[PDB]
């Protein structure tokens, strides 16, 4: 059963967490308890392959050492998470997309752009531009509300089919 | 070192600086870079610089005046902005 690392970038506050929880969260016993802090597990069926999908959050300040700023460049595909009523946090993803490029020295890392929090009325960013500039990166581009689950599941499960595309 | 360090201005012109700053450790996705006159009579400015630099350009200044300039440190792989370093530089 293939395995998917997932790791969900961008600025504060934009919702990474609440992402990632709203995606792993349901109504049994958290089937896996993760050593690791700020990591997720949770098997999965996308387009038929049942796949396991390891899911690195963006971890406090407290959880810093040298081994998990290595580990978190071996994942496999990087969600770039903005808040549509925050600007700066979409003026700043590029600086996500560059610098991910480059510490994995890759010129092709899966990638999808999520625009979260696409519940409330304090719209900032234009869908529009958000298109284009995943258009301009050949990314898909996936709006999302982890309060009310929109886009969630699609938002994780593109990046894993974005994974497989590169894996061919 | 989790912070920038050794923040200098490298050159000048009377109405631009150059500055330079040492990476921390930690993985840097931008850096902050706000300046202002030490005052502090009018707001700051405030741009961002990849990651993978640690030198930036500042124009536009006003000769002879006081400035505060301060670089921040936004960690790619964790939340939040390193502690800032700061210097003061007279145009
Ligand atoms: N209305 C709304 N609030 C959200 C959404 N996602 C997150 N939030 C709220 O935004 C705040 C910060 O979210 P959090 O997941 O901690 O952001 P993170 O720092 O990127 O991990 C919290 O109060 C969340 O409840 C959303 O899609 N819609
Ligand atoms: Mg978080
Ligand atoms: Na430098």
């Amino acid at each position: 059963m293939t395995e998917y690392k997932l790791v969900v970038v961008g600025a504060d506050g934009v919702g990474k967490s609440a992402l990632t929880i709203q995606l792993i969260q349901n109504h049994f016993v958290d089937e896996y308890d993760p050593t690791i802090e700020d990591s997720y597990r949770k098997q999965v069926v996308i387009d038929g392959e049942t796949s396991l999908l390891d899911i690195l959050d963006t971890a406090g300040q407290e959880e810093y050492s040298a081994m998990r700023d290595q580990y978190m460049r071996t994942g496999e595909g990087f969600l770039l998470v903005f808040a549509i009523n925050n600007t700066k946090s979409f003026e700043d993803i590029h600086h996500y997309r560059e610098q991910i490029k480059r510490v994995k020295d890759s010129e092709d890392v899966p990638m999808v752009l999520v625009g979260n929090k696409s519940d409330l009325p304090s719209r900032t960013v234009d869908t529009k531009q958000a298109q284009d500039l995943a258009r301009s990166y050949g990314i898909p581009f996936i709006e999302t509300s982890a309060k009310t689950r929109q886009g969630v599941d699609d938002a994780f499960y593109t990046l894993v089919r974005e994974i497989r595309k590169h894996k061919e | 070192s989790s912070v920038p360090t050794k923040l200098e201005v490298v050159a000048a012109t009377p109405t631009s600086l150059l500055i330079s700053w040492d990476a921390p450790a930690v993985t840097v996705v931008f850096y902050d870079i706000t300046y202002g006159e030490t005052g502090g009579n009018s707001p700051v400015q405030e741009f961002t610089v990849p990651g993978s630099k640690s030198t930036a350009t500042i124009s536009g200044l006003s000769p002879g005046v006081d400035y505060t300039i301060t670089v921040y440190a936004k960690y790619l792989w964790y939340s939040g902005y390193s502690s800032p370093i700061s210097i003061n530089y007279r145009t």
